[PDB]
C-alpha cells in the first residue's frame, strides 16, 4: 500500500488466531466465538455463566497469565433481546499481549461479580451498575459511584434523555437546593448527519 | 418455558418477605432521619411518604423486578442512614416548590396543549 | 557597586521630570523604570520599551488620565489599549504601529471604547429577527 | 540580569552553583516575534498522474 | 443607513424594532440598544460596477487566499449586471 | 533499558557512620535547603507589572469572537451555517433569508459565550473568513446577559478589532 | 435454579422515567422515508422509534 | 521557484542538553 | 472508633478512625461527573475530540494523542512522520508539565510551598509553547485523528531548545529542596507501601507499578508513534512507597528532557496531516480554489468522516499511567460508544488498601503520590 | 452639609480598605483552577495586589467558582457560600461556571452557578487565561470602589 | 392580549406566564417571597430599588436570564416611577417602614408614595394594581401608622378604582419581624393576635394577580388560629427553649387584631392558611443553643 495507509502485521495476526484457537479448545463449555480484527485485536465471546472460569483461566494459566484488568465496561444495544454486553479488557505483561472477553445480559439477569479474580473490578462493576442498571451478584458493596444521591434512572442507557428529567436550583423560600423538571431555554438541536450513498461496501448486509 | 435466572427470590412469597423487611427498616429509620436531618416535617408524614413510595410499585407481578426494587430501596436506606445524603436529597421526596398540576380536562385545556 | 545602584536610582528619579513626576509614576504604576518612548497614543497612552529587561517586562504602557468619558488617573484597565498597540504590547508582533500603521478601512472604529460593563452604555442582548406568525386583524365595521 | 557582582557571588555560594550560565528569565536569546513567511510543503498524494484514490 | 422607529428606537440592518405595545422595550430603559451603524447593503451599493471586456470573468473577493472561493460570472445578459454571489461586487461588459 | 532510583547501600565504616551522625546532629541538609531559599531570595522575580505590562501572545491565540467584512464594507458571512454545524458546544444560532437586494445574508447570528469553549473550530470551518476569534481576552462582564452576543455585538466587535484581526490573519494564513 | 414464571416483561418501575412521560407519550415505529432531494437509499435500511412532538415556544431573551 | 521553508533544526543539530542529576558535595568531614 | 467526613481537586472522603489510625477509607466521587461519555455519542469524532482535553486536564495533548490513535486505528490510516515527531515532542512536554504539577502539589499538601512557584514559572513557559503552537494555553485541541492541526511556527524549535537547556537546573533545585530533606523523607519513606502482585491485581499502571519494581512501560513494550526511534531509561523503584514514586517521577522528568532533545535534533520535513482529504480537511487555498477540496471541506465540517464499523481498545503511556479508550463505531460519522479508561480510577479504588494502618496525615501523602485528578476519574 | 461630606470620605476609606485586601476562597472544581493557580504563580503574583492565596472560608471575602458545578456538588457550594461573612462577593470563572459551557446539555450539570448563588463578575473563557482572571478581579475591585453604603444610609 | 404576553410552557423557570410585574418594595421581607413566586413561574419582574445593589443581589437567582430587571428610583420623583411602570401590566406596592426617619415619616411612606404610584400606574395604562395595607388600619386609630395606612388605602382607591387592597395581620416568617421581635426580648392577657404565614400572603398576592374578578375587591389575610399575646409569647419561648419600635410598635402589639367577617380572605383565593405551630419551629430553631398554645375562636 501507500504511506497514508496503516501497515498490516501478519505475524501478530497469526499468533492471536492461534492463541484464540488454543483458548477456545481448552474451554469449549463457555466459548461461543473467537475473532481477530484487522488491527490485531483478539476478542473471545463467552456465555455469561463462564465469566469467573474464563477470567480465572486467563489470569492464572501459565501460557496466558493475564494478570492485569485494563478496563471493564458495558455497551447498550436496544435492538438485542439481551440488551447489554459486558466487555473485559485484559493485559498480559509476561507475553506483552492484550485480550478482550465479551458476554451479555439484560435488565433482569444478574452477572457474577469478578472481584475475586481481579480486585480492580470493584469500582468498574459499581460504575456499570450506576450507568446501565446491570446488577452484579456477590459484590462486596454495590451502590452508585457517579450519579447524585437519590438519582433515578441509568443515564448511559440509549433511551435515557441527554439532559435528564430533573434539574437543580436554589430556592429562597425553602432556603435549600431543590429539584424540578428540566426546562431548556434553548432546546438541544438534533442534527441528521447520516448521509445516503453507503460508504463501506465490505460491511454491506444481506437485503433479507 | 420462560425459565429465567433468579436474583434473590424464586417466587413471590419470599420477595414479599424481603419487601416487608425493607418496610420495617424504613419505618424504624424515619424518626431518626427526621431528628438527625433537622427536618421540618413530622414523623407521621415521613412514614406516610415511605408508605406512598412503597405503594407506587404495588402493581409489580415479577419477582425479579420486586427484588431489584428491594435492592434499590436498600441502597436508598443505606444512603439515608450513613448521612451520605444532605437535607435537600431527603426533602426532594416532597416536591414543595413544584406548583400542583391539575388533573381535570378543563384545567389542562386552559393551561396549554399538554394532555 | 553600591554607588552604581544609587546613581541609577537618582537617574531614575531625575528621568521622570523631577520628584513630582517620579512620585506620580510611582503612585500610578507602582514602577519607576525609565525606557525609550516607542510612540504616542491618540487617547493619551504612552508606550515604552527596554530591551535589557527580561521578556515580559521589556514593554509597558503608561495609561492616560482621561479617556473617552472617565478620569483614569486611578481607574485603569487593560481594555483601554487600542487594537494596534494591543498587538504591539502583547508581543504578537515586533513592529509598533508608528513604524508600520494598520490598514485603513471606512468601517473601522475611529474611537476605541473600553469595557463598558456595569455602565449605561453596556450591551443589552435582544432578538434580531422579525415576527414569524401574523395575527388576523378583525374589521372595524360592525357586521349588523 | 542586572545584578551586582557581590550579590552574584553571594547567590552563587548560597545555592552552590553557577547561575548566570543557566538563567530562568528569558532575554534576547529568544526568537523574534515577527517571522518570515513559511512555505509548508505538500504531501505525497499531490501528483498530477498515477494518483488514483482507489490505490490509496 | 440607520433609521428610527416611530417609538424612537433605532432600526437595525435586519429591520427589527420592538412594537409600541411590546413590553420587551423595558430591557433598554436606563441602558442602550446595540445597533451596528455600518449597513452592508448600502456599502456594497456604493461600489462602482467594474468594466471588463471579457465574456466570462472570475471573482475571489480580493487578497487571493484571504477572500472567498473563486467563482466565474457570465456577462452575456445586457439587461442586468453580473453580481458575485459571495462578495456582492458587480461586473459588466462595455456596452456601446 | 531501566534505571534504579533507590538501590544505594550506605557504607558501614567508621568514617561514613560519623559523617551520617554529624548530619543527623548538626542539621547539614536543612542548612543546604536554607541556603537554596536564600539564593532564590537574591534574584530578580518573574513578576510582570500588570496591567501596564502584558503576557506574550501569538497570532494563533483565540480571543473574543468577531464578524468581519470585505474591504468594500459588506459583511463576509453568507449564512452557510458550517460554523453552526461544526460547533461542538452548540453555541451558535443562525437564521437567514434573502436580503432586499437578493444577497444571502443572516438575520440572526447568536453566540452564547457562556456555552462557547473557544476551540476555534468555527473560524477554521468558515470558508470566507467571516467568523474569527479575535485577540481580545479582557471582556469580563458583571451580568450573565451581556455574554449572550447577537449579530450587532459581533459586527461591532469586528469593526472594533479589524486592524489587529487582519494583521494576525496576515501573519498566520500561510500556516492554514 | 430457574423460576419459569409466565408474565409479560415490564421494567417501567426500574427505568426511573416520571409517571407522566410513560402513559401520555405515543412513540412511532417506522422506517424513515427516503429524502426525495436525493436518490440514495442508505437511510431507509433500519427501523426508528421517535416520540410525539410537544410544545416549543420562543424564549423571551434571544428568541 | 520558491523552495520549501518550515521550522527545522539548524544544520549540524542543536547542542547537547544536560539531563543528569547534579547535587554537588560541599565538603566538611 | 469515630467516623468523620472530609467534605469538599474536589473530593468527599469518609473515614473511621481509631485514635490516630485510619481503619477504613471510603472515597466518594462523582462531584465532577459531567456525563462526557454520553455527550460524546451526540458529536462527530472531530466534535468529540475537545472532551479529551478536559478529561485529564493536566495532560491535555496526551489524551488528544490517545483518542487520535484510536480513531486512526479504526480508520486504517497513519499520520505522516513529521506529525508523529511533533506528537511525541509535545507528549514529552506534556509529561514534564504533568510531573511538575504532581510533584509540586504533593509537596504543597505536605507543607513545602516554594517549589510550587519555582516550577510553575516553567509551567507558564510551556503554556506559552502550547499557545504558540495552537492558539490556546491549556485546552489546546492540537493533536487530531489525522495528525496535527497546524505546522509549527518558524521559531518554535529554537525556543523549545532554549527552554530545555535550563530545565535540569530547576529539577536540581527541586531535588536540593526535597530529595535529601529529612522531614520530606519522614513524610514519604515507607508510606503507602504496595506489593507488585497487589498493584497488578488492583489495576495499577505507570509509576504505581514501576515503584514496586515492576519493569513495565507502554512506550517501551508497545510503542505507538515513533517511540521506538528514541532512547531513554525507565526508572524502577525498590520499596513501593511514596519516596520511590517521587524519585521515579523526577527521573521521568529527566528522561523526558532527554527525549525532547532527541526529538528536537531529529525533526523531519513533510506534511502535518494525512494526505487524504476524505479524512483530513484540505488547505484553505485548495478549498478556495478546487471544487473537490471545497466539497470535502464542506462534508468534513458538516457531517464529518465516516469510520468503518468496529471496536478497539487503544492505550498510551500517559504521565499518570495507562490511559485507554474503548471506541465503538457503527459505520457512521458519530461514535456509537466511547468508554474512557483512567488510571486514577483504579488508583483511587486502591487508596483504601494503600492507607491501612497509617496516620490521618498519611492519607494526604498517599493521595498526592497517586496523582489523582478527578476530571478523568469522574468523566 | 457636614454630614454629607463626612459620610462620603468614610465610604471612600471603607471601600479602599475592602478592595485593597480581598481574601479569596476558591472552589477548584475543575481545570479553571489550574489557571487560578497560574494567576498565583510568580509571573502574575496575585498576592502583590493584596489578594491572598487560599484564605479560609470563615475569613474569606470573595468566592471564585473555577470549574464545572455538578448537581452532586451544588448543595456543598451553597452551604460554603452561606458560611461566608456578610461582605461577600462571587466571581464566576470559566464557561462551565458561567453557563454550563461544554456540559450545558448534561443530566448532571448545573447550567450556570448563578442558579445557586448570586454572581458579581463573569470571567469568560475555556479556560480564561490567568491574566483574564486578573482582569476580572481588578474589575471586581473597581465595582467595590463604585459602591456607596453610608451615602444610602444617610439619605434613608 | 399582546401575543408576546400569551403564556407558554409548563409554568417553570424558562416558561412565559404573561405577567410583567413591577414590585415596589421588593427588597424587604415580603418582597423576596413575592419576587421568588413570580420568577419561579417565568414572569418578567421589574425590581425598583432605592438601596445599594449589593442589598438586592439576593433577588438575582430568582428568575431566568433577563427576567429580572433592576432600576433606581425614589418616591419623591414621579418620573422614576413612570419609567419603572411603563411596560408592566401588574403593579405591586410593598413599600412600608415601621419607623419614621428624618427624610420620610409615616405620611410619605404610606400615603404620598402609594398615591403617586397609583396615579402613575393609572396614567401609564397598567391593568392591575395590588396595594398592601394593614388589617387594623382605620382613620381613628391611636397610632399614626394605622391612620396613615387608612388614608393611603383611601387615596389608592381614589386614584386607581380597580386596585386590589390586601390587609394582612402580623406576618410571621424566617425574616419576619414579628416572630423575631418577640424572641429577641431575652404585657399580655388583654390583647389578641391572629398572625399569618408569609408564604400564604405571597401566594394570596399571586392568586389575586391570577384571579380575574378580584379587581376592586378588598381582602383580609389572617391566620387560622387566634391567640392571646401572653400565651403566644409563652409558646414562642417554649419553642425557642428559653426561660419565660419606640412608641408606635409597642402600641401596635398592645392592641388586639380586628375581625373582618365581611371581607374576603385567603379561603376565597383557594389557599388554606397554615397554623403557626407548623412553621414556628422553622422560624425559631436559630434562637436555640410540643404543647401548642391554646386558641380562642
Ligand atoms: C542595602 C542598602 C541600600 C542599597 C542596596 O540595597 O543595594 C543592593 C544592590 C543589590 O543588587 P541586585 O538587586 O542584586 O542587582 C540588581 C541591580 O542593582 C538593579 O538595579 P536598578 O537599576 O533596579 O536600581 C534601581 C535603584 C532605584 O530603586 C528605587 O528607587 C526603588 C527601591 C527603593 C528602595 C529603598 O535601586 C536603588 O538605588 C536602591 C538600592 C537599595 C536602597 C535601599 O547591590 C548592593 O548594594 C550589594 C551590597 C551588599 C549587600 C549585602
Ligand atoms: C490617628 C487616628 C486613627 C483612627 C483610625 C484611622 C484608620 C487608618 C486610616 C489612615 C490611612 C489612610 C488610608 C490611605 C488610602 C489612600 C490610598 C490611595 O492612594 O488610593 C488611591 C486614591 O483613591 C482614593 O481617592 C483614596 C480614598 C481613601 C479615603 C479618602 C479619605 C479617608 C480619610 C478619612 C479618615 C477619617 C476616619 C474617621 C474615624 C476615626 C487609588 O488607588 P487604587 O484605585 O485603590 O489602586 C489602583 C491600582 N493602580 C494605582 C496601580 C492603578
Ligand atoms: C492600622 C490602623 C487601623 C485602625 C484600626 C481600625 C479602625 C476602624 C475604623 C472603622 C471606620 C468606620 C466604619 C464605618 C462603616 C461600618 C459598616 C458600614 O459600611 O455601614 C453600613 C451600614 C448599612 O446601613 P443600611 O443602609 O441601613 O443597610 C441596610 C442593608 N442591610 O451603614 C451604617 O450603619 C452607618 C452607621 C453610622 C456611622 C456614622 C459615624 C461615621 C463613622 C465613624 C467611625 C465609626 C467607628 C468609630
Ligand atoms: N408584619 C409585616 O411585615 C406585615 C407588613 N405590612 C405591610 O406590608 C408591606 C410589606 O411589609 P414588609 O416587607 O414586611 O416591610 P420591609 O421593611 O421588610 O420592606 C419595606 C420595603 O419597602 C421599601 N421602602 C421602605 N421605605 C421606602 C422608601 N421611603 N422609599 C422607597 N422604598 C421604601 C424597602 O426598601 P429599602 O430596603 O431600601 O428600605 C423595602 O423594599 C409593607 O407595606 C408593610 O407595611 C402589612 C401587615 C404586617
Ligand atoms: S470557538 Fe468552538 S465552541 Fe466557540 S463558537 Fe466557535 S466552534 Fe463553537
Ligand atoms: S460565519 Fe462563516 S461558516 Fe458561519 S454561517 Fe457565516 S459564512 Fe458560514
Ligand atoms: S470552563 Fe473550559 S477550561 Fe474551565 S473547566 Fe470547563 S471546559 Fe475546562
Ligand atoms: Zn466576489
Amino acid at each position: 500500500t501507500r504511506p497514508t495507509i496503516r501497515p498490516r502485521n501478519d505475524v501478530v495476526h497469526k499468533q492471536l488466531s492461534a492463541f484464540g484457537q488454543y483458548v477456545a479448545e481448552i474451554l469449549p463449555k463457555y466459548v461461543q466465538q473467537v475473532q481477530v480484527s484487522c488491527f490485531n485485536e483478539l476478542e473471545i465471546f463467552i456465555h455469561p455463566d463462564g465469566v469467573i472460569p474464563v477470567l480465572t483461566f486467563l489470569r492464572d494459566h501459565t501460557n496466558a497469565q493475564f494478570k492485569s484488568l485494563a478496563d471493564l465496561t458495558a455497551v447498550d444495544v436496544p435492538t438485542r433481546q439481551n440488551r447489554f454486553e459486558i466487555v473485559y479488557n485484559l493485559l498480559s505483561l509476561r507475553f506483552n499481549s492484550r485480550i478482550r472477553v465479551k458476554t451479555y445480559t439484560d435488565e433482569l439477569t444478574p452477572i457474577e461479580s469478578s472481584v475475586t479474580v481481579y480486585k480492580a473490578a470493584n469500582w468498574y462493576e459499581r460504575e456499570i451498575w450506576d450507568m446501565f442498571g446491570v446488577f452484579f451478584a456477590n459484590h462486596p458493596d454495590l451502590r452508585r459511584i457517579l450519579t447524585d444521591y437519590g438519582f433515578e434512572g441509568h443515564p448511559f442507557r440509549k433511551d435515557f434523555p441527554l439532559s435528564g428529567y430533573v434539574e437543580l436550583r436554589y430556592d429562597d423560600e425553602v432556603k435549600r437546593v431543590v429539584a424540578e423538571p428540566v426546562e431548556l431555554a434553548q432546546e438541544f438541536r438534533k442534527f441528521d448527519l447520516n448521509s445516503p450513498w453507503e460508504a463501506f461496501p465490505a460491511y454491506r448486509q444481506p437485503p433479507e | 418455558g420462560t425459565s429465567v435466572k433468579p436474583i434473590f427470590s424464586r417466587d413471590m412469597n419470599e420477595a414479599k418477605r424481603r419487601v416487608r423487611e425493607l418496610y420495617r427498616a424504613w419505618y424504624r429509620e424515619v424518626p431518626n432521619t427526621v431528628h438527625l436531618f433537622q427536618l421540618d416535617i413530622s414523623v407521621k408524614q415521613g412514614r406516610d411518604k415511605v408508605r406512598e413510595m412503597f405503594m407506587k410499585n404495588a402493581h409489580v407481578t415479577d419477582p425479579r423486578v420486586v427484588d431489584l426494587l428491594v435492592i434499590k430501596g436498600k441502597m436508598e436506606l443505606e444512603e439515608t442512614i450513613n448521612v451520605w445524603k444532605q437535607r435537600t436529597h431527603i426533602m426532594r421526596f416532597f416536591h414543595e416548590t413544584e406548583a400542583p398540576r391539575p388533573t381535570d380536562f378543563l384545567s389542562k385545556f386552559y393551561v396549554g396543549h399538554d394532555p | 557597586e553600591l554607588v552604581q545602584v544609587l546613581r541609577r536610582g537618582l537617574q531614575q528619579v531625575s528621568g521622570h521630570g523631577g520628584l513630582r513626576g517620579y512620585l506620580r509614576v510611582l503612585f500610578r504604576a507602582n514602577d519607576v523604570r525609565v525606557g525609550t518612548l516607542v510612540g504616542e497614543d491618540k487617547y493619551g497612552n504612552k508606550y515604552y520599551e527596554d530591551n535589557k529587561q527580561f521578556f515580559g517586562r521589556h514593554r509597558w504602557v503608561i495609561y492616560t488620565t482621561e479617556m473617552n468619558g472617565r478620569d483614569t488617573f486611578w481607574d485603569v484597565d487593560g481594555s483601554m489599549v487600542p487594537p494596534e498597540w494591543h498587538r504591539w504590547l502583547h508581543c504578537m508582533t515586533d513592529d509598533p504601529p508608528t513604524t508600520k500603521p494598520p490598514t485603513a478601512r471606512k468601517y473601522i472604529w475611529t474611537n476605541h471604547k473600553f469595557n463598558v460593563s456595569g455602565t449605561p452604555q453596556q450591551y443589552v442582548p435582544y432578538s434580531t429577527t422579525r415576527k414569524k406568525i401574523q395575527e388576523w386583524v378583525p374589521p372595524s365595521t360592525p357586521y349588523k | 540580569a542586572s545584578a551586582t557582582r557581590v550579590i552574584q557571588l553571594l547567590r552563587n555560594w548560597a545555592s552552590g552553583r553557577d547561575l548566570q550560565a543557566k538563567l530562568q528569565l528569558r532575554y534576547q536569546e529568544i526568537s523574534k516575534r515577527t517571522q518570515p513567511p513559511p512555505k509548508l510543503p505538500v504531501g505525497p498524494s499531490h501528483k498530477l498522474s498515477n494518483n488514483y484514490y482507489c490505490t490509496r | 443607513g440607520v433609521r428610527t422607529s416611530p417609538t424612537g428606537e433605532k432600526v437595525t440592518h435586519t429591520g427589527q424594532a420592538y412594537d409600541d405595545g411590546d413590553y420587551r422595550r423595558v430591557r433598554f430603559s436606563d441602558r442602550q440598544k446595540e445597533v451596528n451603524e455600518n449597513f452592508a447593503i448600502d456599502l456594497i451599493a456604493e461600489q462602482p460596477v467594474s468594466e471588463v471586456g471579457s465574456r466570462v470573468i472570475s471573482c475571489d473577493g480580493g487578497g487571493g487566499a484571504l477572500g472567498h472561493p473563486r467563482v466565474y460570472i457570465n456577462l452575456d445578459k445586457e439587461t442586468k449586471t453580473g453580481t458575485c454571489g459571495y462578495c456582492g461586487l458587480q461586473f459588466r461588459q462595455p456596452h456601446h | 533499558t531501566y534505571k534504579f532510583v533507590n538501590m544505594r547501600e550506605p557504607s558501614m565504616d567508621m568514617k561514613s557512620v560519623t559523617d551520617r551522625a554529624a548530619q543527623t546532629l548538626l542539621w547539614t541538609e536543612l542548612v543546604r535547603g536554607l541556603g537554596m531559599t536564600l539564593s532564590y531570595l537574591f534574584r530578580e522575580p518573574a513578576t510582570i507589572n500588570y496591567p501596564f505590562e502584558k503576557g506574550p501572545l501569538s497570532p494563533r491565540f483565540r480571543g473574543e469572537h468577531a464578524l468581519r467584512r470585505y474591504p468594500s464594507g459588506e459583511e463576509r458571512c453568507i449564512a452557510c451555517k458550517l460554523c453552526e454545524a461544526v460547533c461542538p458546544a452548540q453555541a451558535i444560532t443562525i437564521e437567514a433569508e434573502p436580503r432586499a437586494d437578493g444577497s444571502r445574508r443572516t438575520t440572526r447570528y447568536d453566540i452564547d459565550m457562556t456555552k462557547c469553549i473557544y476551540c476555534g473550530f468555527c473560524q477554521e470551518a468558515c470558508p470566507v473568513d467571516a467568523i474569527v476569534e479575535g485577540p481580545n481576552f479582557e471582556f469580563s462582564t458583571e451580568t450573565h446577559e451581556e455574554l449572550l452576543y447577537n449579530k450587532e455585538k459581533l459586527l461591532n466587535n469586528g469593526d472594533k478589532w479589524e486592524a489587529e484581526i487582519a494583521a494576525n490573519i496576515q501573519a498566520d494564513y500561510l500556516y492554514r | 435454579q430457574l423460576i419459569a414464571v409466565d408474565e409479560k416483561l415490564d421494567i417501567t418501575t426500574l427505568t426511573g422515567v416520571p409517571e407522566e412521560h410513560i402513559k401520555t407519550r405515543k412513540v412511532r415505529i417506522f422506517v424513515p422515508a427516503r429524502n426525495n432531494m436525493q436518490s440514495g437509499v442508505n437511510n431507509t435500511k433500519k427501523w426508528k422509534m421517535e416520540f410525539d412532538t410537544r410544545e416549543r415556544w420562543e424564549n423571551p431573551l434571544m428568541g | 521557484a520558491s523552495k520549501v521553508k518550515q521550522d527545522m533544526p539548524p544544520p549540524g543539530g542543536y547542542g547537547p542538553i544536560d539531563y543528569k542529576r547534579n547535587l554537588p558535595r560541599r565538603g566538611l568531614s | 472508633n469515630l467516623t468523620l467526613n472530609f467534605g469538599p481537586g474536589v473530593l468527599r472522603l469518609v473515614m473511621e478512625l481509631s485514635g490516630e489510625m485510619v481503619r477504613k477509607c471510603d472515597p466518594h466521587i462523582g462531584l465532577l461527573h459531567r456525563g462526557t461519555e454520553k455527550l460524546i455519542e451526540y458529536k462527530t469524532y472531530l466534535q468529540a475530540l475537545p472532551y479529551f482535553d478536559r478529561l485529564d486536564y493536566v495532560s491535555m495533548m496526551c489524551n488528544e494523542q490517545a483518542y487520535s490513535l484510536a480513531v486512526e486505528k479504526l480508520l486504517n490510516i497513519q499520520p505522516p512522520p513529521r506529525a508523529q515527531w511533533i506528537r511525541v515532542l509535545f507528549g514529552e512536554i506534556t509529561r514534564l508539565l504533568n510531573h511538575i504539577m504532581a510533584v509540586t502539589t504533593h509537596a504543597l499538601d505536605i507543607g513545602a510551598m516554594t517549589p510550587f512557584f519555582w516550577m510553575f514559572e516553567e509551567r507558564e513557559k510551556m503554556f506559552e509553547f502550547y499557545e504558540r503552537v495552537s492558539g490556546a494555553r491549556m485546552h489546546a485541541a492540537y493533536i487530531r485523528p489525522g495528525g496535527v492541526h497546524q505546522d509549527l511556527p518558524l521559531g518554535l524549535l529554537d525556543d523549545i531548545y532554549e527552554f530545555s537547556k535550563n530545565f535540569s537546573f530547576r529539577i536540581d533545585e527541586l531535588e536540593e529542596m526535597l530529595t535529601n530533606n529529612r522531614i520530606w523523607r519522614n513524610r514519604t519513606v515507607d508510606i503507602g507501601v504496595v506489593t507488585a502482585e497487589d498493584a497488578l491485581n488492583y489495576g495499577f499502571s505507570g509509576v504505581m507499578l514501576r515503584g514496586s519494581g515492576i519493569q513495565w512501560d507502554l512506550r517501551k513494550t508497545q510503542p505507538y508513534d515513533v517511540y521506538d526511534q528514541v532512547e531513554f531509561d525507565v526508572p524502577i523503584g525498590s520499596r513501593g512507597d511514596c519516596y520511590d514514586r517521587y524519585l521515579c517521577r523526577v527521573e521521568e522528568m529527566r528522561q523526558s528532557l532527554r527525549i525532547i532533545s532527541q526529538c528536537l535534533n531529529k525533526m523531519p520535513p513533510g506534511e502535518i496531516k494525512v494526505d487524504d482529504a476524505k479524512v483530513s480537511p484540505p488547505k484553505r487555498a485548495e478549498m478556495k480554489t478546487s471544487m473537490e477540496s471545497l466539497i470535502h471541506h464542506f462534508k468534513l465540517y458538516t457531517e464529518g468522516y465516516q469510520v468503518p464499523p468496529g471496536a478497539t481498545y487503544t492505550a498510551i503511556e500517559a504521565p499518570k499511567g495507562e490511559f485507554g479508550v474503548y471506541l465503538v463505531s457503527d459505520g457512521s460519522s458519530r461514535p456509537y460508544r466511547c468508554k474512557i479508561k483512567a488510571p486514577g480510577f483504579a488508583h483511587l479504588a486502591g487508596l483504601d488498601k494503600m492507607s491501612k494502618g497509617h496516620m490521618l496525615a498519611d492519607v494526604v501523602a498517599i493521595i498526592g503520590t497517586q496523582d489523582i485528578v478527578f476530571g478523568e476519574v469522574d468523566r | 452639609s457636614r454630614g454629607e461630606y463626612v459620610v462620603a470620605k468614610l465610604d471612600d476609606l471603607v471601600n479602599w480598605a475592602r478592595r485593597s485586601s480581598l481574601w479569596p476562597m476558591t472552589f477548584g472544581l475543575a481545570c479553571c483552577a489550574v489557571e487560578m493557580m497560574h494567576m498565583a504563580a510568580p509571573r502574575y503574583d496575585m498576592d502583590r495586589f493584596g489578594v491572598v492565596f487560599r484564605a479560609s472560608p470563615r475569613q474569606s471575602d470573595v468566592m471564585i467558582v473555577a470549574g464545572t458545578l455538578t448537581n452532586k456538588m451544588a448543595p456543598a457550594l451553597r452551604k460554603v457560600y452561606d458560611q461566608m461573612p456578610e461582605p461577600r462577593y462571587v466571581v464566576s470563572m470559566g464557561s462551565c461556571a458561567n453557563g454550563g459551557g461544554y456540559y450545558h446539555y448534561s443530566y448532571s450539570v448545573v447550567r450556570g452557578c448563578d442558579r445557586i448563588v448570586p454572581v458579581d463578575i463573569y470571567v469568560p473563557g475555556c479556560p480564561p487565561t490567568a491574566e483574564a482572571l486578573l482582569y476580572g478581579i481588578l474589575q471586581l475591585q473597581r465595582k467595590i470602589k463604585r459602591e456607596k453604603r453610608l451615602r444610602i444610609w444617610y439619605r434613608r | 392580549l399582546h401575543h408576546a404576553l400569551i403564556p407558554h410552557g409548563k409554568g417553570g423557570r424558562s416558561s412565559v406566564s404573561g405577567i410583567v410585574a413591577t414590585v415596589f418594595g421588593a427588597t424587604g421581607f415580603l418582597g423576596r417571597y413575592v419576587v421568588n413566586h413570580l420568577g419561579r413561574m417565568g414572569s418578567q419582574v421589574i425590581v425598583p430599588y432605592r438601596c445599594e445593589p449589593y442589598d438586592t443581589m439576593h433577588l438575582r437567582p430568582m428568575g431566568d436570564l433577563g427576567q429580572i430587571i433592576f432600576m433606581e428610583w425614589n418616591g419623591k420623583d414621579k418620573d422614576s416611577i413612570r419609567k419603572v411602570v411603563e411596560h408592566s401590566n401588574v403593579v405591586i406596592n410593598l413599600v412600608g417602614r415601621e419607623w419614621e426617619t428624618k427624610n420620610f415619616d409615616f405620611e410619605d411612606v404610606f400615603v404620598k408614595i402609594p398615591h403617586a404610584i397609583a396615579q402613575v400606574s393609572k396614567e401609564a395604562g397598567v391593568e392591575k394594581l395590588i396595594h398592601i395595607s394593614h388589617l387594623n388600619a382605620d382613620i381613628k386609630s391611636p397610632s399614626r401608622y394605622l391612620r396613615s395606612k387608612a388614608v393611603g388605602e383611601k387615596e389608592v382607591r381614589a386614584a386607581f378604582p380597580e386596585a386590589t387592597i390586601i390587609k394582612p395581620s402580623d406576618i410571621f416568617g424566617r425574616e419576619d419581624r414579628f416572630l423575631n421581635y418577640f424572641a429577641s426580648m431575652r404585657l399580655g392577657k388583654e390583647t389578641v393576635k391572629q398572625p399569618v404565614y408569609i408564604v400564604d400572603v405571597s401566594k394570596g398576592i399571586i392568586n389575586a394577580i391570577k384571579d380575574p374578578d378580584a379587581k376592586g375587591k378588598t381582602f383580609a389575610f389572617v391566620g387560622p388560629n387566634r391567640y392571646l399575646l401572653f400565651d403566644l409569647v409563652q409558646y414562642i419561648f417554649a419553642v425557642a427553649y428559653r426561660p419565660f419600635t419606640t412608641r408606635d410598635k409597642v402600641e401596635r402589639v398592645h392592641m388586639s387584631d380586628m375581625t373582618l367577617p365581611h371581607l374576603p380572605g385567603l379561603e376565597d383565593l383557594g389557599i388554606q392558611a397554615t397554623p403557626l405551630e407548623l412553621k414556628a419551629i422553622e422560624v425559631l430553631r436559630r434562637h436555640r443553643t410540643v404543647k401548642p398554645a391554646k386558641t380562642v375562636n
